[PDB]
RNA sequence: UGUAACGGGGCUAAACCAUGCACCGAAGCUGCGGCAGCGACGCUUAUGCGUUGUUGGGUAGGGGAGCGUUCUGUAAGCCUGCGAAGGUGUGCUGUGAGGCAUGCUGGAGGUAUCAGAAGUGCGAAUGCUGACAUAAGUAACGAUAAAGCGGGUGAAAAGCCC
RNA sequence: CCCGGCGAGGGGAGUGAAAAAGAACCUGAAACCGUGUACGUACAAGCAGUGGGAGCACGCUUAGGCGUGUGACUGCGUACC
């Protein structure tokens, strides 16, 4: 349960080594308006592919 | 008279902390681990100046007998052919030439030769 | 003054050939051994491989003297349930020729890096011939 | 002008704030901006507030340039630690500390 | 044109204008000192070495300098008995700088 | 030291250390293990031991060129001034006028002057002797001081 | 548990017996340099200087000699706003505890020398008090009665209001 | 005045000898946590040092090399109480 001895800050860094967040790569531009988007995902303004969608 | 000590307990921490300069981890952050390494480490340097006198003389004599071996003698009979020849020249000496300057080396052997055979 | 110690760059290694033909096995290693070290060079240093790469041609022909063709066993373990493997010298010599050389060879040598090093300068081979002619071995016999 | 902007006792651990920190140093700003509104943590939204506030000092306090703005130095450090109580189990006390950060955005043309 | 000659008890090997440091000698500041216990003088090939201090051959250097060398910090330590043992060390030393050897 | 004499936790049983009072000198807020008292520094000496000290400092002094002695010392009114004028024209700076008698003008004038004291014969004491840079004495006040001591 | 009863490689000598000559090999001994203790032998005994010899592993313990901190006198002196204490570096220096100098910070104190007095020196006591780590962004988020959608409010709504 | 939620927090301006004196306020140490720069490190086993020591990087220079930092490889070395 319990440690023998406390890790080191080495160790505590390497363990952290994997906990990067990856950024999105780009966000894509629409093609009437411009915003930018996720993919597959609509706009703030709710466009996606050219079509107003939401209102 | 109240005697305050943190102004000389932080004097002799620090001068303790700086000689623990480089080491891994709390070794050189933490004072008690700091004092245990400093202490090893003085210990380790009287021991390994008494290693270091031992150790460059097998380093030296090594070399003498690389380069002896290059002229047909070995080290035993070189040594005991220069001593029957009665030269000074000692293993730091005939190290350095041994390395430097074969030319000498060769008219060491071939002393050391004309007295042992 | 310092004594001369030698550096990495500027040591200059030459290639040997040896034919193990009809030679014993650990004479032939010991002096492997030693031109692998460096220690034949009047510029030693114990930190710096100064030796030489040796390529030992015809390690099938290598020889044992006394009853030790049928009975020098080579134990190793392969790190499980309890399999202890061995082999005696005749199926490691039939089976891997130049694990011979080379076990006799690395049980003489310095452990450590160096060490490793200085056994990768090592190139047994088991037939007469070799593919390493454009370094231009020299005939080292012994 | 180098341009610091900061925001302290920020209301997280320094180790959530640093994981965000980490993807926008050195980037373009607009890049910087735009990374950080799409991500997924309240982390990306304090330090986008500190981003821009940055970026608006930058724009207003000395001399122009919104495009020419690159993030060079941010870097989070840990604020003071406020304690409370938490009652555990058999009567036995507990301790936990609510973290805060300082988060400091510094934002050149160089 | 290299000499070996034996200074402060131990040996040394020495080109013409070369600064040595060896032991510490009664020789002031400003003098010079001749070295007749020359054991081996070499130039070209032609290397004269001797049955000791060969002939003739005398090695003449100037002093320039008087220093203590860094100082040394022994430490005597015996774990868990209660003992420890701090002593400082500088030892004297003595620069010559040769300017001749002689055939 | 103020507090109860209750253990704080249990003999036995605890992770903690073994305690027994929070008025204990290991612990904060509770304390001196050897604590002062007021204590009386008076330390004997010798009636002889005293005697031949002063007479040791007087013959030194007077060996050492500190020691002034004059005929009668005298001032009219009891200001400072007049004091400090006088001194100024004998050349003292650092002076202690032992008299012959304590009248009461001569002392009120020097009241003020820092480093000028006026002492009785019997008032001679070592530590002053020493101090000052010269003594200055009246002669019937080394008579005092010579039947006094010897 | 894995060869596992030369430390190993390996050895038919690199084994054993005898004889010998070399050499390696310790902090032993010698060489060189330095420091200190004890005892003799002189110079005129600033109780030193020198010459000689010898000693110098150390626990419990005994003996001797010191460093440093706070306060008192010297000291209404001396240093100090052209910068004190404290902090933080660097360089010198002493056998050691230490000391001196100086850069940056700091912004008002410090203290020679020789004496005197100790709340006088900390790494340990499952020491005490505060700060901060580690485990670790881990377990958990407190009844398995259950939520879903629309509108509003707002900088923002799974949880608020309808 | 500006960003921000007619926030918190910050950046200027201003006061002041000083705002790294801004009320979380004289000084501001250590543990602890970070950012940058130099060197090392992804075939190498263990009190993490010490002796030897290449290479690299900054300084210089009497132009030979020294100093500072790091330190591959290598001998020895199983903390303290």
């Amino acid at each position: 349960a319990v440690q023998q001895n406390k890790p080191t800050r080495s160790k505590r860094g390497m363990r952290r080594s994997h906990d990067a967040l990856t950024a999105v790569t780009s966000l894509s531009v629409d093609k009437t308006s411009g915003e930018k988007h996720l993919r597959h995902h609509i706009t703030a303004d709710g466009y996606y592919r050219g079509r107003k969608v939401i209102a | 008279a109240r005697v305050k000590r943190g102004v000389i307990a932080r004097a002799r921490h620090k001068k303790i902390l700086k000689q623990a300069k480089g080491y891994y981890g709390a070794r050189s952050r933490v004072y008690r681990v700091a004092f245990q390494a400093v202490i090893k480490a003085g210990q380790y340097a009287y021991r390994d100046r008494r290693q270091r006198k031992r150790q460059f003389r097998q380093l030296w004599i090594a070399r003498i007998n690389a380069a002896a071996r290059q002229n047909g003698i070995s080290y035993s009979k070189f040594i005991n052919g220069l001593k029957k020849a009665s030269v000074e020249i000692d293993r730091k000496i005939l190290a350095d030439i041994a390395v430097f300057d074969k030319v000498a080396f060769t008219a060491l052997v071939e002393k050391a030769k004309a007295a042992l055979a | 003054m310092k004594t001369f110690t030698a550096k990495p760059e500027t040591v200059k290694r030459d290639w040997y050939v040896v034919d193990a033909t009809g030679k014993t096995l650990g004479r032939l290693a010991t002096e492997l051994a030693r031109r692998l070290r460096g220690k034949h060079k009047a510029e030693y240093t114990p930190h710096v491989d100064t030796g030489d790469y040796i390529i030992v041609l015809n390690a099938d022909k290598v020889a044992v003297t006394g009853n030790k063709r049928t009975d020098k066993v080579y134990y190793h373990h392969t790190g499980h349930i309890g399999g202890i493997k061995q082999a005696t010298f005749e199926e490691m010599i039939a089976r891997r020729p130049e694990r011979v050389i080379e076990i006799a060879v690395k049980g003489m040598l310095p452990k450590g890096p160096l060490g490793r090093a200085m056994f990768r300068k090592l190139k047994v081979y088991a037939g007469n011939e070799h593919n390493h002619a454009a370094q231009q071995p020299q005939v080292l016999d012994i | 002008m180098e341009t610091i902007a900061k925001h302290r006792h920020a209301r997280s651990s320094a180790q959530k704030v640093r994981l965000v920190a980490d993807l926008i140093r050195g980037k373009k700003v607009s890049q910087a901006l735009d990374i950080l509104t799409y991500t997924n943590k309240k982390a990306a939204v304090l330090v986008k507030k500190v981003l821009e506030s940055a970026i608006a000092n930058a724009e207003h306090n000395d001399g122009a340039d919104i495009d020419d703005l690159k993030v060079t130095k941010i870097f989070v450090d840990e604020g003071p630690s406020m304690k409370r109580i938490m009652p555990r189990a058999k009567g036995r006390a507990d301790r936990i500390l609510k973290r805060t950060s300082h988060i400091t955005v510094v934002v050149s043309d160089r | 044109m290299y000499a070996v000659f034996q200074s402060g008890g131990k040996q040394h090997r020495v080109s013409e204008g070369q600064t040595v440091r060896l032991e510490k000698l009664d020789i002031a500041t400003g003098e010079t000192v001749e070295f007749a216990e020359v054991l081996m003088i070499a130039n070209g090939e032609e290397v004269k070495i001797g049955v000791p201090f060969v002939d003739g051959g005398v090695i003449k250097a100037e002093v320039v300098a008087h220093g203590r060398g860094e100082k040394v910090k022994i430490v005597k330590f015996r774990r868990r008995k209660h003992y420890r043992k701090q002593q400082g060390h500088r030892q004297w030393f003595t620069d010559v700088k040769i300017t001749g050897i002689s055939a | 030291v103020t507090g109860s004499g209750k253990k704080p936790w249990r003999q036995k049983g605890t992770g903690r250390a073994r305690s027994g009072s929070i008025k204990s000198p290991i612990w904060r807020s509770g304390g001196v293990t050897f604590a002062a008292r007021p204590q009386d520094h008076s330390q004997k000496v010798n009636k002889k031991m005293y005697r031949g000290a002063l007479k040791s400092i007087l013959s030194e002094l007077v060996r050492q060129d500190r020691l002034i002695v004059v005929e009668k010392f005298s001032v009219e009114a009891p200001k400072t001034k007049l004091l400090a004028q006088k001194l100024k024209d004998m050349a003292l700076e650092d002076v202690l006028i032992i008299t012959g008698e304590l009248d009461e003008n001569l002392f009120l004038a020097a009241r003020n002057l820092h480093k000028v004291d006026v002492r009785d014969a019997t008032g001679i004491d070592p530590v002053s002797l020493i101090a000052f840079d010269k003594v200055v004495m009246t002669a019937d006040a080394v008579k005092q001081v010579e039947e006094m001591l010897a």
